[PDB]
């Protein structure tokens, strides 16, 4: 069935197996609809033999260059994706919920990648995107497929942050603070005010673009200080980086960082060593900072995410693709 | 720069 989202009932119905599910998603969440304010929202259920919601995929349609829309469902849908049979038939209740308005409907979840799986996928009918296509550029996966993934579950009675590293890392984390930075978080205007200017400021020294405040400000609408949290750290009066961070269904999510220019006496560890302590303090299963180009020493985001993650990167299946419209499809999407 |  298709979500009424002017059913006040039907929405916190929806809600409630969103935020419950171990397979729950920050970005299938409704408020991600919100963030998103510039696509056109679409949501789709299954329910059980009981009427109990079992599978849903919340999707953001956006335009294109033709007469079709992309229908995506970040990170979705939310339910045991291996059990394609169950896919199947969520994915059938979405392509009559886009009403033959899309060209494609494509959901890239977290699942790991495996040629058992990917075949699998296959068989049904639906096109993948992984190993087969570009690692960079307009032809890759809009989210990167190798993620630097933090198990705590594997340190069920580490107390701080501290406890699971080996001595050489403890070492590299507790230099900030020795040297003075301190860390405050919440999800005020304040904290988002010096998110901005150091996100910004971060975007103009590499030189590259960045979203604009009000994309930040919609996030922190719609999430509470218990979703959605904004570390800062600062050194003597001086602000140094910062990170935001959103807790959903079995993560925490390092999502966006921002740092000033010249000494930042290691703040960005400091950052990541407190988002990793909301993380325990709230028994969360994962800490999740996001993709890396490869996993080698020539990629900045490896170098530093592998502080914090000593484990192999998790490599997911990648983007699952549902055609709908095989020619825009073809003129749209290639290797 | 992409990313959510
Ligand atoms: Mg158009
Ligand atoms: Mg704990
Ligand atoms: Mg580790």
């Amino acid at each position: 069935p298709v979500l009424n989202l002017n059913d006040p009932q039907a929405v916190e119905r929806y809600e409630e197996f969103m935020r419950q599910s171990p397979y729950g998603q920050v970005t299938q969440d409704l408020g991600w609809a919100k963030v998103k304010n510039n696509w056109e929202p679409v949501d789709v259920y299954l329910e059980d033999d009981q009427g109990a919601i079992i599978a849903a995929m919340s999707m953001l349609l956006g335009d294109t260059p033709t007469d079709k829309k992309f229908a995506y469902a970040s990170k979705g849908p939310v339910m045991d994706v291996t059990d394609v049979d169950l896919l199947d038939r969520l994915v059938d209740e979405a392509v009559k919920a886009l009403d033959g308005r899309a060209y494609v409907l494509r959901f890239d979840p977290e699942v790991a990648y495996s040629d058992e799986f990917n075949t699998t996928l296959q068989d049904h009918g639906y096109v993948t995107r992984n190993r087969n296509v570009a690692d960079a550029g307009m032809h890759a996966t809009i989210q990167p497929r190798l993620n630097m993934v933090l198990d705590l579950t594997k340190f069920p009675d580490a107390k701080t942050t501290l406890d699971l590293y080996p001595s050489k890392t403890k070492s590299k984390i507790k230099r900030p603070f020795r040297d003075g930075v301190e860390v405050h978080s919440g999800n005020s205007a304040t904290e988002l005010d010096e998110f901005f200017k150091t996100y910004t400021t971060m975007a103009e020294r590499h030189g590259i673009t960045h979203r604009p405040i009000e994309y930040f400000q919609r996030m922190q609408a719609a999430f509470d200080a218990d979703t959605m949290r904004i570390f800062v750290a600062e050194r003597e009066g001086k602000l140094l980086s910062t990170g935001i961070a959103l807790k959903y269904g079995r993560k925490i999510w390092y999502m966006y960082a921002g740092s000033m220019d010249g000494n930042t006496y290691y703040a960005p560890y400091a950052v990541q060593s407190e988002m990793i302590q909301w993380a325990l303090d709230t028994n969360t299963d994962l800490y999740d900072l996001g993709g890396i180009e490869s996993e080698s020493t020539d990629d900045s985001l490896y170098v530093f995410k592998h502080v914090f993650v000593k484990d192999a990167p998790r490599e997911y299946i990648g983007e699952i693709d549902k055609v709908l419209d095989p020619e825009v499809y073809a003129e749209l999407v290639k290797d | 720069x992409k990313x959510x």
